[PDB]
């Protein structure tokens, strides 16, 4: 079950750690033999490659942290009335370089008028948004003008039902029901070079049902996927 | 004056490695993938290409196939710079026709020693 | 029935978030402060900094080479390539290696021969310098808090129509119960004189791989509170 | 009339970049490689701040913060804990003991910096 597929993570976290060092050791190496030949703005870009590259594998550690917590039961949440248009409005900023680097588009609509209001971790959630993004610009398509990730925010149940939307590759539908699943990811030669250790959502999942939620999934294959979060007040 | 294909589907890869090439006075042309990598080769014949392996659309290893097929293009003498560290990913691409294989990280002086060595001679 | 390697999985994870954490720490406050600081800072003071930055990286590094060796040994596609090569060089090779490392931790490496040098075998140079590297790095990592002759010895000799190599440390040593177990991927020894110690108990369990991937073995004779002995054996031809 | 600032962490490569970006303020820097010799150093002197790491060999630093809370001299001395510990019970147990505030490593310098200041300045 989950000692089947530990290798295949193990080999997932040391692929995904070493682009960010590829270039944290390029560049610093570059810059100490190339003090002669670097302008002060190339000096300083490079620079900034490596803190951004630094802060790219700083996340991808705080996901197998959150992970053992999770775990574990480490993981208590907090708490507080939160506004749900900003959090949103708020995550969306975040992802925008890596979505452009993609061509992605990101968007965001309220059914419900904000601002709207929940009693939630906004920590937490905002850790839940940003997969949900970060997961709609990885598995978008390959060569396509109108690739998005939505989110759409709506009021139902007495809860709030948070949508995020894309028009990616999709899940298939044996798939469907194991991407939640710690270390699973769909191997096919759509996801070959994509990044990841099949943690993302599980820690997502974990995390939405602390706060009495839950989430699901709809897709198909070439057309694209939406994850429902459902979270009460 | 040399002229440098360099193949990789990392923007962040791409700008360090061209700018130790121009360094040198290389000129450099850049794809995204494998599929842009072959197209660019009917506007000129590059004296190296640098070669990464896992890009969408058209992965390194298909390249290298699609190289041996040409009459020009299989005696251009190519880099494969790889994240792939298995020695069975480096002996599939020698047998494939590549004339060095480099692991990511990457030392960018060796690295550019290495693009010498085959440039010169 | 028993889910304790679940359990030790989970204890796994979270070590690699400790190893890795510590040299991206470096990383992000040294290239952070020389962004910032590039009109206090001096010619010398900005190299050292890289200088930082580019070790803390190759550390990382290998321990994500930990990583991905670990999945190759557990897949079976690592394939060793014998040749005939010096193991008295291969050891001051590794010995020079980890010089910078233990003096960090204020640890004498030392090297003898039993016999007379160069002493040939046929090996992987490059899996045994690994495993050599694992060996040391472990006696530097796991000596005493404050003691003023820390040290790591590497003992070489030829026996059984092959050769011996011998590692000894005079470092906290490793209790009765955990000595059968070292070798074990993931574990790791757990108390006051290992809370700070990084490390993912994958180092010992790679070595233990490649040492019988040669037709070798490798064992312990450790005292808590004394040292260390670990004993590895490889055929000659 | 420079503010003297006790570093205490177990990493040679952490001390010196912290104790960088401090002396760029024009603060005075005493370092100690763990929790034992930090105490050992306060009967020198007295510091306006201190910054503390928490897994150290010898002693760790909820310990030296525990240590602090005892002597009356001591109990007043600002603390900035800076760990590589995230977990927010480590961080309860942290303020509990004394600590003024928690900063998790990674840390941005400037971050830190602004921090420090904050408790040196009222
Ligand atoms: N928006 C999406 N579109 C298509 N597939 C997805 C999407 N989000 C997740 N998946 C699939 O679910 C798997 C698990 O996702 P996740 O838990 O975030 O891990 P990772 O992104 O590291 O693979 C992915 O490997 C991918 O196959
Ligand atoms: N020289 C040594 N002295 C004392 N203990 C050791 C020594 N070498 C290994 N150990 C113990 O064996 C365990 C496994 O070692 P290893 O496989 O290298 O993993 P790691 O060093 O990452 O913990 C260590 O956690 C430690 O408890
Ligand atoms: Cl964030
Ligand atoms: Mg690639
Ligand atoms: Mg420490």
């Amino acid at each position: 079950r989950i000692d089947r597929m530990k290798t295949e993570f193990i080999a997932n976290i040391s692929h995904e750690l070493r682009t960010p060092l590829t270039a944290i050791k390029a560049y610093a190496e570059t810059i100490y033999n190339s003090l002669g030949e670097l302008d002060l703005s190339t000096l300083k870009e490079f620079l900034e490659v490596i803190i951004d590259q630094s802060n790219h594998l700083e996340n991808l550690l705080n996901e197998l942290l959150d992970f053992s917590r999770l775990e574990r039961k480490s993981l208590q949440i907090n708490r507080e009335k939160v506004d749900l248009c900003d959090l949103v409005e708020s995550a969306v900023n975040a992802i925008k370089e890596f979505a452009s680097s993609h061509n992605v588009n990101v968007l965001f609509e309220s059914n419900v008028p904000c601002p709207v209001e929940a009693y939630i971790d906004p920590t937490r959630i905002r850790q839940v948004l940003l997969n949900l993004l970060n997961n709609g610009v990885k598995y978008s398509k390959k060569d396509a003008p109108d690739k998005y990730v939505k989110v759409i925010l709506d009021e139902k149940d007495g809860g709030v039902l948070i949508i995020v939307e894309d028009n990616g590759i999709g899940i298939p539908d044996h798939a469907k029901d194991r991407i939640f699943e710690q270390f699973y990811r769909v191997d096919s030669s759509l996801t070959y070079e994509v990044p990841g250790t099949g943690l993302g959502l599980a820690i997502t999942k974990e995390i939405v049902e602390l706060h009495g939620g839950r989430i699901w999934v709809e897709s198909e294959v070439g057309k694209g996927s939406r994850f429902f979060v459902w979270i009460p007040k | 004056s040399k002229k440098v294909l360099l193949v990789d589907d990392s923007a962040v890869l791409r700008k360090i490695v061209s700018f130790n090439l121009k360094k040198e006075g290389y000129e450099v042309i850049e794809a995204e993938n494998g599929q842009i990598a072959l197209e660019k080769l009917s506007e000129f014949t590059p004296d190296l290409i640098v070669l990464d392996i896992m890009m969408p659309v058209m992965d390194g290893f298909t390249v290298l196939k699609k190289l041996q097929e040409k009459e020009e293009w299989k005696r251009i003498p190519v880099i494969v710079l790889t994240a792939k560290g298995g020695e069975e990913d480096e002996s599939l691409a020698l047998s494939l026709g590549a004339r060095k294989v480099m692991r990511k990280p990457f030392s960018p002086s060796q690295f550019i020693e290495e693009v010498k060595h085959l440039l010169n001679e």
